[PDB]
């Protein structure tokens, strides 16, 4: 057949370039980052009814300081957690201290090229990494299975990103509220989604420097989705 | 070693041999799992092909993986007892390590964690084979069904079934489950259970199986006679 | 000397074990249970070096509720120590052996007979009617010798078994504080609360 | 065509076309220029970035204090390449107490290079790199390609649009050489380079990244405001 | 049979004051009865405002410190040049001896700076990674000598105020750098009348907010 | 060292000493023998001291993690068993480890379990442990009952501690106390030996053997 | 490199059937009939050799049933260096139960263990599978008298009759008519035979072209008798029945 | 772990104003047996540096051999190797220390007391010494064996500490190596008279002496001594 680790002609890893197709497919992850802390937001997207939605863990902690969404095929990133989770507890184990989160994305993203004929193909899941340390404040990072993350201000991944880029583009600003992010990344997600949004089909989170990386409860994402909808009729 | 990278992306994005494998699953005998308020209940079709079969001895579908937790599949099933006994290795070690059975979630988790490592680890195919797990936690009496696939992907379900006419068996539960009231006795349970494969099973004689799981470790597998009664009320009922 | 007795019946297989743990010149516990549930009708009981006692009993008890899942069945106390003699055998020639001596009374449904077997830290296997490992065999051993029966019943075989406390209660040197009973038949284990 | 499957395979002309598509890589990432003098040795790479709201890319990286790289391709193969430059330039200080020549880093860097190229199931490394260094022998400027070949210059420029920074550098060679004692003047000239590369954007302050090494100066990289000075 | 071991004698002292650090330690390197170096170096400056003395066996304490500062430079390349605070340098040392549980680095290892208020720091280790934050320790041959006279001088132990007889203690004023210097150079002065091993001369690293500090003074050379 | 710990109506108490020795030698007063692993987890430390703090500090790496995974707190009986079989696999090299894994949880209640470089896992009410545990034994089981006051508790463990800090020349320095409740742990102080003595001789009126 | 010349055996099609399973299935299908009857009173395993010749030395020949233990025997169709390779590891594994736990090894678990290895052959290492289809004939205080049969995949069943090799269909069509539950091994002897002597391609059934066996309690009371049958017996019990 | 065989006893050194000396007899002695009488000690590594060992030969020749790779090694792709980028003596010793102290870590030493004399690019004077323990030092006398309990004494009566050694010219710390060299003549039983001597200072280069020989000895008061105590005869 062909290599696992050939290039292409246009100096492209042909397998790196897939895994980034199925990455399109995968569900809708936005992070949003402000001085006030970061807000990271998914779909769910259940495939039935049937489906007990508060099952599907697409946002996940890494540490107390540290949080991550992820997009694409999701059964792949749980290696890369418990990757995570052990370099940022042995990190503390090492130092007595907090993890940065570029050097913890770092980490990471040295999985992500490992793989040859080592792990068979590259990873076929996008990782949104947000969190705060005392050096960089609060930070939004993309991890890739190329191996390469970017920091970002804000950044959406999966089957409705370039389409809520687009949207970030404008909204974005340095000077927003926790609340603003908050809402404002529920807006691009009822934009981008198929099915109408709702508490059980789509999940917010946040971290901050006072109470660390905090699942929203669908009870407390309820009336941010309540408070959406009357601040969009008020105009 | 045979070290060939056998599951790889395709241009568009597809791992065609993790695709590949849940048509295998598809082709396999339909399993369906179905959770009340103090129950669970896993039923399993047996193809009526094969006759002259004895049923002592042949493997029966439904396993037990600890006491407190039952797995059923679709698909291979030469692979499926691969998984089986990895899960019931991990079972042990878990009560030998922390003092405590599994969760249903942390079996599904491991289970479904062997399934993905097969689809990116060198010289080795992904299992043709997708998972029912089902039981309760230890000390607590809420009711747990999971479910798995060859990619790794796993979740909680209300009421799921899978392998061949999973589709329709699908369609059924979901205009007869209703989540603010589930089957609230195990009579209930089992009755739905029964209907929903009968949508796709042919004869209600020796092809449906039923295993009934209740909270702590009590676990029974109905007989032929038990479920023939099943079968005949729920017709009786129809020709109406 | 960490006292573990046996003695086989007629319908059932009693077990007695010291209840003390000395860690030097300190008594640190006084009701420490010196047995594992290998099946529902097979118990063993154990004694010798410190952590590799419980730890060599607890992989066994996982080995056998292994099997126990995977076959649906239960294997004959016959069966189980043939196993458990094996691993020690396997022991005694590693790196570091299992210091751990063991008694293992089951009841076979098959055969509705009980079943004593006396096996120590080398792998040395036998059935027998009463049994002792340590020093305890030295008081207990000619004890039963005179007193015993096959024909014996339950009660009679936990007066013989206090006749045998009592002994080592006057003539041993440490405080072992008392023993814990443990009876197996054809109904499975149980514990005598009071003894 | 059918002589591109693998790095093991030559094509009937006697061409090696994985190395060349990994060649090809290099050309795609963003312009970076190295120039020396006889006192110091400069490195300005123009970063790129996603789009407006991501950061823009980090091209410099530090190997020892006596010496450091430019990057241009895949990212993560200059990681690999600096780590085990990292490792070298720190052998030599451990085991012989001696700072790593910058001669010699080249060619370890030629032969870990060489060995991805020659053996089946691996893969060339899709990377440029531009080091810098002040020796026992004065400054050094190299450029490595993951073909192998590692070549030493007094000024060069590697990534896209990377021949109109390397023609200002064959025009100006006479000039920047004799800036000796003045670290600014040579920023200046290899900011003055880069230019020639530009088109459409231009380098603004989160835009540019410079690192220099010199006689009485550590290799140290400036980003953000440390660079309006030169814009 | 091979003896891996070795004594090469020495002294050393670190005392925490409110905002600056010591860590002295004699010059004079030796075995057995004879002398090797009456200057050698034994408290290192070892970057991020630490230093750093590893005394006992010569050789393991130059690898440990050697690894060390190894250990600075790769937390500089791995973690964005992020300044190594005296607590977690403390806690990777305590991983770089227990690493050698089992055939060990043969030494009393001692590092002081600032912590991350500001205030002086000292870090005290056994031979196999236990530490500890202290105000004051001697290690080395003449810490039995030292360390009661610095229980005595520095946290003014066993004194009480007059007049009160036993009731009230003395309280526990803090020191400055000049004080502090003082009750070195008497520790050493001390220690080199009555410990062989001990003189020649004494080498004090003084850390403050400012930086590094070094201080040379002469010891009794017989 | 000094160190016990015991289960009573309000709870777990657990004392330690602060000495530690290197033969006759006092070489620290202060060494910290209590490792707050978590809100509602405590070790003891006792013989080696870097094996213990090692090991512990480790055991809360481990324990931190499986709350990571599990999204639950780790069970006492599960922290302390990470902690043993990992000291049997070193059984033989030479470890030396004394230690109390202390804490509550809901479906356990208060627990301790004793830990040992042999091997030995034991679960109690009760225990001392170190080169003092016998004097702590002497006063804490002649006056200990199951319905102290979490007031009088603390004192008991303290003045045990205090009891075996006299009598044992490798013990002594301060004593550290701990209560441990359903909300978790609280430190209740350091208490310096060269003070409590000869307070708990004025007001208790013991310590008879001394001349004060 | 290599990649160019590998087969990979171990994959799925676009259907989700293995390749290399479903081929070596082909092959077995043209191998000598071999039947599995089991009776109440005892197991039969009959079994035809394909197209001998007048000089194969018959009485010394072994090719279709093969000792497992003294209790356990199997009836093999398809390569028969591939089986003998099986064989000689399913007798290993019932020793090293037996030496483990002291007690002969339980049909199934055997069953089992050879099942998962041929079943490693589809899922990993590269490696061609087996092309061997046991039919598996046993006795245990457990379950009693036991008939199994496993194929390439890894894939085993229970049986009370069953038909491996050669035209299967029409075998099993036969058995499936005039199997009866109650029915004994003399019975079964009887039946093993019809149905080889009608499923078969040779002309007609001879003593010279056949492998017999019994698995009986027919052994001087409560214990179980292994009978591989003599060419002059098999001569013997084709009269007896009358058909030659 | 071994036990030495055939052994080199002292090497002597100390540093001048312009540059070091170092010194060590010609013997190789296997236990009280004075085996091999023509055995160098001394080894050379460019034309800054001079290697002086002690302890096992065997272990020595094994030394010489890697110095003399670690030559060809630093000439490989250098067109520098005779200039900038020559072997330091910085560099040749902190080679040697590691390998020392590494050896020693396996339970495998080389059984070697080494002493490294040089001069530095800068023109700096270098003298440190290693063992077989990986323990290093620098001093301005360095010596080893018997020579660290009896040329040390004299030698540091010229150089006692760092000050003195621009006080010290060539011709007096040679006056003063020479003089320790016979001392160790009358006091050692396992040296010999024979031995070699080298100096390297920064303008003249490197000095190799061979086949030097202890002179001007005092004997004649011997034969005023007769038996141990009242032997008047
Ligand atoms: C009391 O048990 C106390 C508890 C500790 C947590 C402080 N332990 C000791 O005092 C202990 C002595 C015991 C074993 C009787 N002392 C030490 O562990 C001691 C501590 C230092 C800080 C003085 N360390 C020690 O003796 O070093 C071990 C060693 C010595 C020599 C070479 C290698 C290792
Ligand atoms: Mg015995
Ligand atoms: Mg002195």
């Amino acid at each position: 057949d062909r290599g696992v680790s050939t290039f292409s002609p246009e100096g492209r890893l042909f397998q790196v370039e897939y895994s980034l197709e199925a990455i399109k497919l995968g569900s809708t992850a936005i992070g949003i980052a402000t001085k006030e802390g970061v807000v990271l937001g998914v779909e769910k997207r259940a495939t039935s009814p049937l489906l007990e939605s508060d099952s599907i863990e697409k946002i996940v902690e890494i540490d107390r300081h540290i949080g991550c969404a992820m997009s694409g095929l999701t059964a792949d990133a749980r290696s890369m957690i418990e990757h995570a989770r052990t370099a940022a507890v042995t990190h503390n184990l090492y130092y007595d201290e907090d993890i940065n989160v570029e050097s913890l994305t770092q980490s990471v993203c040295d999985l992500a090229l490992r793989f040859g004929e080592l792990m068979s193909r590259p990873f076929g899941v996008a990782l949104l990494i947000a969190g705060h340390d005392a050096d960089d404040g609060y930070q939004l990072f993309h991890a890739e299975p190329s191996g390469t993350f970017y920091r970002y201000n804000a950044k959406a991944i999966g089957s409705g990103s370039e389409g809520a880029q687009a949207e970030l583009l404008n909204e974005w600003h340095s000077s927003l509220t926790l609340k603003e992010a908050e809402l404002l990344v529920l807006k691009i997600l009822k934009q981008v989604m198929e099915e109408k949004l709702d508490e059980n089909n789509a999940q917010l989170s946040c971290i901050t420097k006072q109470d660390g990386f905090k699942i929203y409860d669908n009870e407390k994402t309820a009336e941010l989705i309540k408070e959406l909808k009357e601040k969009e009729a008020a105009e | 070693g045979y070290d060939r990278a056998l599951s790889i992306f395709s241009p568009d994005g597809h791992i065609f041999q993790v695709e590949y494998a849940l048509e295998a699953v598809k082709r396999g005998t339909c399993a369906v799992g179905v959770k009340g308020k103090n129950c669970v209940v896993l039923g399993c079709e047996r193809r009526s092909t094969l006759k002259l079969q004895d049923t002592r001895i042949t493997p029966s579908k439904v396993s037990k993986i600890d006491s407190h937790v039952v797995l059923s599949f679709s698909g291979l099933n030469a692979d499926s007892r691969i998984l089986i006994e990895k899960a019931r290795v991990e079972a042990q070690s878990h009560r030998l390590t922390l003092e405590d059975p599994v969760t249903v979630e942390y079996l599904t988790r491991y289970v479904a964690g062997v399934q993905q490592r097969y689809t990116q680890s060198g010289g080795v195919r992904p299992f043709g084979v997708s998972t029912l797990i089902a039981g309760f936690d230890p000390r607590d009496d809420e009711p747990k069904l999971y479910q798995t696939e060859p990619s790794g992907i796993y979740s909680s379900w209300s009421a799921q079934t899978i392998g061949r006419n999973s589709k329709t068996v699908r369609e059924f539960l979901e205009k007869n489950y209703d989540r603010k009231e589930p089957p609230a006795t195990v009579e209930e349970c089992v009755k739905l259970t029964v209907r929903s494969l009968l949508e796709v099973v042919q004869t209600g004689a020796k092809n449906i199986e039923i295993t009934v799981v209740k909270p702590d470790s009590d676990i029974v597998a109905l007989s032929s006679e038990e479920i023939n009664q099943y079968v005949t009320q729920i017709e009786q009922e129809k020709q109406e | 000397m960490d006292i573990i007795l046996g003695i086989r019946v007629q319908d059932s297989v009693i077990l007695a074990s010291s209840k003390a743990v000395t860690r030097g010149i300190s008594v640190l516990k006084d009701s420490d249970d010196k047995t594992r549930q290998l099946s529902p009708h097979t118990l063993m009981s154990f004694a010798g070096e410190a952590g590799d006692t419980v730890q060599f009993a607890e992989y066994i008890q996982a080995n056998i509720q292994l099997y126990s899942i995977r076959e649906d069945y239960e294997l004959s106390p016959q069966a189980v120590s043939s196993f458990v003699r094996q691993e020690l055998a396997k022991s005694i020639r590693s790196r570091r052996p299992y210091q751990v001596n063991v008694l293992i009374g089951g009841y076979d449904k098959k055969k509705n007979k009980p079943e004593l077997y006396q096996i120590d830290y080398l792998g040395t296997k036998v059935e027998l009617p009463y049994g002792a490992h340590g020093y305890s065999g030295f008081y207990t051993f000619s004890l039963l010798d005179h007193h015993y029966r096959p024909d014996m019943t339950t009660e009679e075989g936990l007066d013989l078994l206090k006749l045998c406390v009592q002994e080592l209660e006057k003539r041993m040197p440490m405080d072992f504080k008392g023993v814990i009973v443990k009876i197996v038949d054809k109904d499975g284990i149980r514990q005598v609360d009071d003894f | 065509n059918n002589y591109d499957g693998d790095t093991v395979t030559f094509s009937p002309t006697g061409r090696l076309f994985q190395v060349e598509y990994a060649l090809e890589a290099i050309k795609q990432g963003s312009v970076t220029v190295g120039l020396r003098s006889n006192t110091h040795a400069v490195l300005v790479a123009l970063k790129r970035n996603a789009d407006e709201l991501s950061s823009y890319q980090k091209k410099i990286i530090k190997c020892d204090e006596h010496m450091g790289l430019s990057l241009a391709g895949l990212a993560p193969d200059a990681r690999v390449l600096s780590n085990y430059l990292r490792q070298q330039c720190n052998y030599s200080s451990l085991v012989f107490n001696r700072k790593l020549a910058v001669e010699r880093a080249g060619h370890l860097l030629c032969d870990k290079a060489q060995k991805n190229t020659q053996s089946y199931g691996g893969r060339p490394y899709g990377v440029g790199l531009l080091i810098i260094g002040y020796d026992k022998s004065g400054a050094h400027l190299l450029e490595f390609q993951p073909s192998g070949n590692v070549t030493e210059l007094y000024g060069t420029a590697i990534g896209a649009r990377s021949q109109g920074a390397k023609t200002y550098l064959e025009r100006t060679l006479d000039t920047f050489i004799k800036i000796d004692g003045n670290p600014d003047e040579l920023i200046k000239a290899g900011v003055e380079a880069i230019s020639q590369s530009l088109r459409d954007e231009s380098l603004t302050v989160d835009n540019l990244s410079i690192a220099i090494v010199g006689k009485d100066t550590p290799f140290t990289i400036y980003d953000g405001e440390a660079v309006a000075k030169y814009i | 049979q091979f003896n891996p071991y070795g004594d090469n004698g020495g002294t050393i002292l670190g005392i925490a004051g409110e905002d600056f650090a010591v860590l002295a330690g004699d010059t004079r390197n030796i075995t057995d009865y004879s002398i090797n170096s009456r200057y050698e170096p034994k408290v290192f400056d070892c970057g991020d405002n630490i230093v750093m003395s590893a005394n006992g066996f010569a050789a393991d304490g130059d690898a440990l410190v050697k690894r060390f500062k190894n250990s600075v430079k790769w937390y500089h390349f791995d973690h964005n040049d992020k300044k190594l605070s005296i607590n977690s340098a403390a806690r990777n040392i305590q991983h770089l001896l227990y690493g050698k549980r089992f055939f060990p680095y043969y030494v009393h290892t001692i590092i002081a700076g600032l912590d991350e208020d500001g205030k002086g720091a000292v870090y005290s280790f056994d031979p196999v990674g236990s530490y500890e934050r202290e105000q004051c320790r001697a290690g080395g041959a003449a810490a039995s000598l030292i360390m009661p006279f610095l229980d005595n001088q520095v946290n003014f132990k066993n004194q009480y105020e007059p007049g009160t007889n036993g009731k009230v203690k003395k309280p526990l004023k803090y020191l400055s750098v000049e004080e502090v210097i003082k009750l070195v150079r008497d520790s050493f002065t001390s220690a080199t009348e009555r410990h062989i091993q001990v003189g020649d001369g004494l080498e004090i690293l003084i850390v403050t907010k400012d930086g590094v500090r070094k201080e040379f003074y002469e010891l009794k050379r017989d | 060292t000094t160190t016990l710990a015991f289960r009573f109506q309000g709870g777990i108490i657990v004392a330690v000493d602060s000495r530690a020795t290197a033969g006759n030698w006092v070489a620290s007063q202060t060494v910290k023998k209590v490792i707050e692993i978590n809100p509602f987890l405590l070790g003891t430390m006792a013989g080696g001291a870097a094996d213990c703090q090692f090991w512990e500090t480790w055991l809360g790496s481990q324990c931190r993690l499986h709350e990571l995974r599990e999204k639950e707190r780790i069970s006492v009986a599960a922290a302390s068993k990470i902690l043993s079989n990992l000291v049997y696999q070193y059984k033989g090299a030479g470890l030396s480890m004394g230690t109390m894994i202390c804490g509550y949880t809901r479906k356990e209640g208060p627990t301790i379990y004793y830990v040992d470089s042999d091997g030995t896992r034991l679960k109690g009410d009760i225990f001392c442990v170190g080169s003092g545990q016998t004097f702590a034994y002497g006063v804490l089981d002649s006056n200990y009952k199951w319905d102290l006051s979490v007031e009088d508790a603390l004192y008991l463990g303290k003045r045990s501690i205090l009891a075996a800090a006299h009598r044992n020349a490798y013990s002594g320095g301060s004593v550290n106390l701990y209560h441990v409740t359903e909300d978790g742990w609280i430190y209740h102080g350091n208490h310096d030996v060269g003070e409590l003595f000869w307070k708990v001789k004025e007001e208790e009126g013991s310590f008879n053997n001394v001349i004060g | 490199g290599s990649r160019r010349y590998d087969s990979r055996t171990t994959i799925f099609s676009p259907e989700g059937r293995l390749y290399q399973v479903e081929y070596a299935l082909e092959s077995i299908s043209h191998a000598g009939t071999a039947i599995g009857i089991m009776a109440s009173d005892g197991i039969v395993l009959a079994a035809e050799r394909k197209v001998t010749s007048t000089l194969l030395e018959q009485d010394t020949s072994t090719e279709k049933l093969y000792k497992l233990n003294d209790k356990i025997a199997v009836a093999v169709a398809g390569l028969t260096a591939d089986a003998e390779i099986l064989i000689n590891t399913a007798r290993i594994h019932a020793q090293n139960y037996l030496k483990t736990y002291n007690e002969d090894i339980p049909v199934e678990i055997l069953v089992r263990r050879l099942s998962d290895i041929k079943q490693g052959y589809t899922q990993h290492g590269g490696l061609r599978p087996f092309g061997v289809s046991f039919i598996y004939a046993g006795y245990d205080d457990r379950y009693g008298y036991q008939l199994y049969t496993s194929n390439p995949s890894g894939n085993y069943t229970g049986w009370k009759a069953i038909s491996v090799g050669a035209n299967t269909s029409a075998a099993q069509t036969l058995l499936q008519m005039d199997y009866k539950d109650d029915m004994k091994v003399d019975d079964a002897i009887e039946l093993a035979l019809k149905t080889l002597s009608k499923t078969t391609d040779s002309s007609a059934l001879t003593y010279d072209r056949l492998e017999f066996a019994t698995i009986r309690k027919g052994a001087n009371d409560g214990e179980v008798y292994q009978k591989i049958f003599k060419p002059q017996e098999i001569k013997d019990i084709l009269v007896k029945t009358g058909i030659t | 772990t071994q036990q030495p065989i055939v052994t080199g006893t002292s090497v002597i050194s100390m540093k001048y104003d312009n540059g070091v000396i170092i010194a060590a007899d010609n013997l190789g002695s296997y236990g009280s047996l004075l085996r091999f009488n023509g055995v160098e000690r001394l080894i050379p590594v460019g034309d800054n540096t001079v290697v002086g060992i002690s302890g096992d030969i065997s272990d020595m020749q094994h030394i010489e051999r890697l110095l003399k790779d670690l030559v060809t090694e630093n000439a490989y792709d250098n067109p520098l190797a005779d200039a900038e980028e020559a072997l330091e003596p910085s560099y040749i010793f902190e080679y040697l220390a590691t390998v020392m102290y590494q050896r020693r870590s396996k339970m495998n030493p080389l059984w070697n007391a080494i002493i490294v004399a040089g001069v530095q690019s800068n023109g700096d004077q270098f003298l440190r010494y290693v063992n077989l323990l990986g323990v290093t030092y620098s001093s301005p006398t360095l010596a080893t064996g018997f020579g660290a309990h009896m040329a040390n004494p004299l030698l540091r009566k010229v150089v006692d500490r760092e000050s003195d050694i621009p006080k010290t010219t060539v011709q007096v710390a040679e006056e003063a190596i020479v003089n320790a060299m016979r001392v160790l003549y009358y006091r050692d039983a396992r040296s010999s008279r024979n031995f070699s001597l080298a100096i390297i200072d920064k303008n003249t280069g490197l000095t190799f002496k061979k086949n030097l020989q202890v002179e001007n000895m005092k004997w004649d008061f011997a034969k005023d001594i007769k038996g141990y105590g009242t032997q008047k005869i």
